[PDB]
DNA sequence: TCGAGAATCCCGGTGCCGAGGCCGC
DNA sequence: GCGGCCTCGGCACCGGGATTCTCGA
């Protein structure tokens, strides 16, 4: 049924996409109200938004300063990890790779 | 390729293409070079509680004494929170030469009363050799076998000293019955013991359990109704050996068996649990069953 | 037992000493975890690989014989991995391998703020290998759940972006196109994902909001990450926040599209976007330029032309005041 | 053979009917699907198969959920039984395949990839849950009312067409 | 009411959608590879089609609500209005709580920048240590040659390992015995003995 | 954070 | 052909780890 | 009536009795 029923999708797709452009955007029989009904309703969905919003952006920078704070660190003790390994890397540089093998048994 | 190729497998794994794994029946495996006829003989008929282990990280296969030492005096300090642990290479428990060698882990108690008696193989696992790098050596299998107190300390030593970790192998009813189908088409005379499923159905209140055991030799009969490409048994052969018997079921108790779980598959070849407590190996097949085994393995792994 | 002391009695002038003296396997591991964000070595990040998965796995069927009080320490160690990637800034392969293993078996909220941050740390993959496996199911349940699972998915996906330009940054500094087409279509999917959510939900305030916070960090990604990707929106999105009826969303897309402006005007500096970006934004412009209105008339009812600008601009419009000085 | 269109439908009323061997199952899912209070009429269906014996004045079916209890193997031989009564221009967008007992991974008798190869064979959604558990079903039955609302239209952008759009 | 009677048109007008895109489909009577790319250059242009719909419809409700809206300023105190007021009051909690979110972000952004940058360098130098501590494992095959390194490591162990035994029957005979161990000059440069 | 939020306006 | 010996199918009679109870803080 | 304590008991793996069936009186 997978190639029967993609047959109909596309058949389907085909008649919606037709209907759809024959959806001219029907505003005309809009609403008789004066829309204070459906207005001091949109408004008053987004008054239960914006305090249902404003209470997640408030977490938003709350996480982002703390995450701030958290990263700071996480960077200073980065640059610390940076230039210690950078300094052991010239460190370790010709001081232990000028390690002979008779040298090593002299020291034994 | 050191990680990025288990990413891919992953990657395959999960997407899940087309799964059915037409398998080789499994093949009259001749035991293969050294495989000590007491040890591997002493291993078959014992009740093997399967595990899924993770590779073992810095293991080697010299250290032996070393790690039977480091895990006697493990062993019986959790008994201060008389027993011997060697271990011990199998030598012979392997698929393909490239596989890590099998080795135990037995608690030997006096005298040889091994009370635990653990077993890592890898089989024909080339699914996650070929995906780890060298300082692993990864044997997906563990068995167990000795009381689980134990288990969960030899588990614990392992996971300490080799970052290697134990999830409790489950057969889910259907590979157990891929396995029950597979071991029905195998080639062997003298079946020692009768193709039992156990069934349990899911009753809220009451756990009935269904022995549907049949007459070994009659199932192979049964089988061969239902096979019909030789050399590799497929999904939908398996299914319908499968739903034959729940047609010689529901047609005798008005009860659809396919409605229930397989439990335990007990067949000539070996015997198979859900819960962990799974394979028995009554015969010399296991180099296949346990094939089988470790490949399933793989799929709790990876 | 464990330094149970017994000096107590000596520490009355123990503790007059103390005051004399005043006046006269890696996760948990901070200090060591340092270590393995400097290490891509082979045998560690596979040591802590199946670390990952057999406490992902085993801890997650730990679920399935409790879901409720095994639900807080997996949800406080999905914490420390989360904080641990934070930290290291790589998904750890463990953390995508068991996101692909349980985003089809998994529901809307459990462990909902730990999985869509697990998420966000996913090594970019190709948005051809990973949108089937993962974001397949990152439409299966974001199209049949709430608005708050909504909200939390573009928000997954907007750290994801993060996480995945990061990561596309250095490799134009360590020296694309194939890279490059990921990202724009991990843009354009969720731009797919942010038009039928906004079909969904009635063209819901808060849901677009997070869309457009998601579309915060698609403006600017030439000039932030380097990155050639200039994405404009898509119209059931632009228009719909236009056409919106908040300001704290309108001046947030008015502050997308100034950065829009922006990043397309230093593109033009380096070098299709340039046809058919340009004549876009040149839509999103002309039809919205000349649109700038209900939450502007909400401001005016609560109310010359440049002093209602200054009545505006002073009361937190700055997403236009970007705009408009551009 | 049920149709998706053969009756007419109400005015707020999403009619699915769930589809499963195990009964309880579906009578819990059904009670966690109608626990929150939704903004729609929601006469939800029962059935075990596709048949589903003729009595007229049953309404416009809106969903058929084909609930298949992956730890036994009948519910895919009564799914797939079943999934051959239903119309063709019915599995568009108003059939999903919920796959309960997933994730338990140890009582499945079938292979998710088998419930994966039959719900991708028939271009439907397949939404895994654990059904026998309310942390799971009483967020799987919020994810079946919204797919409700795409299907029976009672979103006003989205078809039950435009659905399977969105789940490939 | 009313906004019931809107879900049904709403509705309605999408049941009706589905009823006439379905005869339609039903009036009308391959490349499975391309059969999902003719399935998906309509849900790309349906989508075209119907979010310009839904884009219209949008413009045309919420200019009727703005010129309604535009009679609101026309009408009394419309207790709305006082309504509002706190919404504005939401939004200087919002937009400044966003103000500091392009920055706060910004700021996060180019810490995160600099971190990457100081990972991929760090593990650029730590591999380089890592292949220097290789380099010398080549030093430690310069002394598994072993042609006097092995004979003096070796009388090395078993000098020092009577050397480990000597050392702790001081720490064990300067102990038993009438020691007067510290109070002494010598002693205590012997004692203390230096492992 | 924002996803350990979206947690309890889920259930508040 | 038949009578004792061995092996092994059928189910114990045993071994042994979770569950329930129970006594200070 | 709880805290670390302890004691029955389902499940299950290993040890002889009677049925198979081969060989001697």
């Amino acid at each position: 049924a997978q190639l029967s029923l993609l047959i109909m999708q596309v058949k389907c797709l085909t008649a919606e996409l037709s209907q759809w452009q024959k959806k001219t955007p029907e505003t005309i029989p809009l609403t008789e109200d004066v829309l204070i009904t459906l207005g001091k309703e949109e408004f008053q969905k987004l008054r239960q938004d914006l305090e249902m919003v404003l209470s997640t952006k408030e977490s938003k920078n709350e996480k982002l300063k703390e995450d701030l704070e958290r990263e700071q660190r996480w960077l200073d003790e980065q640059q610390q990890i940076m230039e210690s390994l950078n300094v052991l890397h010239s460190e370790l540089k010709n001081k232990v790779e000028t390690f002979s093998e008779s040298r090593i048994f002299n020291e034994l | 390729t050191p990680l990025q190729k288990r990413l891919e497998s992953v990657r395959k794994q999960s997407s899940f293409i087309l799964t059915p794994p037409r398998r080789k029946i499994p093949q009259c495996s001749q035991l293969q070079e050294d495989v000590d006829p007491q040890k591997v003989a002493f291993l078959l008929h014992k009740q093997w509680t399967l595990y899924s282990l993770t590779p073992l990280y810095k293991f080697s296969y010299s250290n032996l004494k070393e790690y039977s030492r480091l895990l006697n005096a493990f062993i019986v300090a959790e008994k201060q929170k008389n027993i011997k642990v060697i271990f011990s290479t199998l030598l012979g428990m392997k698929g393909t030469q490239r596989d890590p060698e099998a080795f135990l882990v037995q608690i030997v108690s006096r005298e040889g009363k091994v009370l635990w008696t653990g077993w890592f193989c890898c089989v024909f696992g080339d699914s996650l050799l070929e995906t780890v790098s060298e300082d692993f050596t990864c044997l997906p299998l563990f068995l167990a076998n000795g009381a689980e107190s134990n288990t969960a300390i030899i588990g614990t030593w392992f996971q300490k000293t080799f970052d290697c970790y134990f999830s409790p192998l489950a057969i889910n009813a259907f590979n157990l019955s891929w396995m029950a189908a597979m071991w029905t088409a195998c080639k062997m005379d003298h079946y020692v013991a009768t193709t039992e499923f156990l069934w349990s159905v899911p009753c809220s209140p009451q756990s009935l359990d269904i022995s549907f055991a049949i007459h070994p030799e009659d199932a192979k009969a049964l089988w061969d109704s239902v096979h019909k490409t030789p050399g590799e048994v497929t999904q939908e052969e398996v299914d319908l050996f499968m739903d034959c018997l729940y047609s010689h079921f529901h047609r005798h108790f008005k009860i659809h068996l396919s409605a229930t779980r397989l439990v335990r598959v007990s067949t000539s070849v070996a015997s198979a649990h859900t819960d962990g407590k799974i394979k028995i190996l009554c015969h010399k097949y296991l180099i296949g069953v346990l094939a089988y085994l470790t490949e399933l393995a793989i799929f709790q792994i990876e | 037992i464990y330094f149970k002391n017994s000096e107590n009695l000596w520490k009355t002038a123990l503790l007059a000493v103390k005051q004399r003296n005043r006046g006269p396997s890696v996760l948990n591991n901070s200090l060591l975890l340092h270590y393995i964000n400097c290490v891509r070595d082979e045998p560690v990040l596979l040591r802590f690989y199946y670390w990952l998965s057999q406490t992902l796995q085993e801890e997650c069927i730990w679920y399935k014989v409790n879901n409720y009080e095994h639900g807080k320490e997996f949800t406080n160690f999905l914490d420390t991995i989360i904080r641990a990637e934070c930290f290291l800034q790589e998904g750890f392969y463990s953390c995508e391998a068991f996101l692909y293993k349980s985003l089809p078996l998994w529901d809307g909220l459990c462990c909902r703020s730990q999985f869509l941050q697990l998420v966000s740390w996913i090594p970019f993959s190709s948005f051809s290998e990973v949108k089937p496996l993962l974001f397949d199911h990152l439409a299966q349940l974001f199209f049949t759940s709430t608005i708050y699972f909504k909200c939390s998915v573009l928000q997954s996906l907007k750290e994801l972006l993060q996480n995945w330009l990061l990561w596309l940054s250095m490799d134009i500094h360590m020296k694309l196109g194939g890279s490059m087409n990921s990202v724009s279509k991990l843009i354009h999917y969720v731009g797919w994902l942010s038009t039928t959510a906004m079909r969904l939900e009635s063209n819901n305030t808060f849901l677009l909001h997070f869309i457009l916070d998601f579309y915060e960090k698609v403006c600017d990604i030439y000039i932030n990450y380097n990155l050639p990707l200039v994405v404009l929106f898509p119209p059931g999105i632009f228009y719909s926040a236009l056409l919106s009826l908040d300001t704290s969303i309108l001046n947030q897309l008015c502050f997308i599209m100034h950065r829009y402006r922006k990043n397309l005007t230093a593109a033009k500096k380096n070098e299709n976007f340039s046809s058919k970006t340009y004549q876009e934004f040149n839509h999103y412009l002309t039809s919205m330029v000349g649109c700038l209105h209900p939450s502007f008339l909400s401001y005016a009812v609560s109310f010359k032309w440049s002093w209602y600008l200054d009545y505006l601009f002073s009361q937190g419009l700055q997403g236009l005041k970007l705009f408009i000085r551009s | 053979v049920l149709r998706p269109l053969d009756k007419l439908p109400g005015l707020n009323t999403a009619t699915i009917l769930l589809v499963g061997t195990e009964d309880a199952l579906l009578q819990q899912l059904a009670d966690s699907m109608l626990k929150e209070d939704c903004a729609s009429e929601l006469k939800v269906h029962l059935a075990k198969s596709l048949p589903l014996p003729s009595s007229v004045n049953r309404p416009r079916i809106d969903l058929i959920v084909f609930v298949v209890n992956l730890h036994s193997k009948y519910s895919l031989q009564n799914t797939e039984e079943s999934l051959r009564h239903v119309d063709a221009s019915f599995f568009l967008g108003k059939v999903c395949f919920l796959a309960t007992g997933a994730g338990r991974e140890s009582h499945c008798s079938i292979h998710r990839h088998t419930v994966v190869k039959l719900a991708h064979t028939y271009q439907s959604p397949l939404l895994y849950c654990d059904l026998e558990v309310e942390g799971f079903r009483a967020t799987m039955a919020q994810r079946l009312v919204r797919v409700l609302q795409i299907c029976a239209g009672h979103v006003p952008g989205v078809s039950a067409l435009n659905l399977l759009s969105l789940l490939r | 009411r009313m906004t019931l009677l809107l879900r049904l048109r709403a509705q309605t007008k999408q049941q009706l959608l589905e009823y006439k895109s379905m005869v339609d489909a039903s009036e009308e009577k391959k490349q499975i590879e391309a059969k999902i790319e003719d399935l998906e250059n309509e849900i790309e242009e349906v989508k075209v089609a119907f979010e310009i719909k839904k884009l219209a419809l949008d413009r045309m409700r919420l200019s009727t609500a703005l010129k309604k809206n535009l009679e609101k300023i026309s009408r009394q105190s419309s207790v709305l209005m006082d309504n509002m007021k706190h919404l504005l009051e939401l939004n200087k909690l919002i937009m400044k709580s966003q103000q500091e979110s392009w920055d706060l972000e910004e700021k996060l952004l180019d810490i995160r920048k600099k971190r990457l940058q100081l990972k991929q360098a760090s593990e650029s130098k730590l591999l380089e240590i890592q292949t220097e501590k290789n380099k010398q494992k080549i030093d430690l095959d310069s002394m598994e040659n072993s042609e006097r390194i092995k004979i003096i490591r070796q009388n090395l162990q078993m000098e020092i390992k009577i050397t480990t035994v000597i050392q702790h029957v001081f720490q064990n005979l300067i102990l038993g015995s009438k020691v007067n161990w510290a109070e002494d000059p010598a002693l205590k440069e012997i004692v203390l003995q230096l492992e | 954070g924002v996803l350990a939020h979206l947690e309890r306006l889920e259930t508040q």
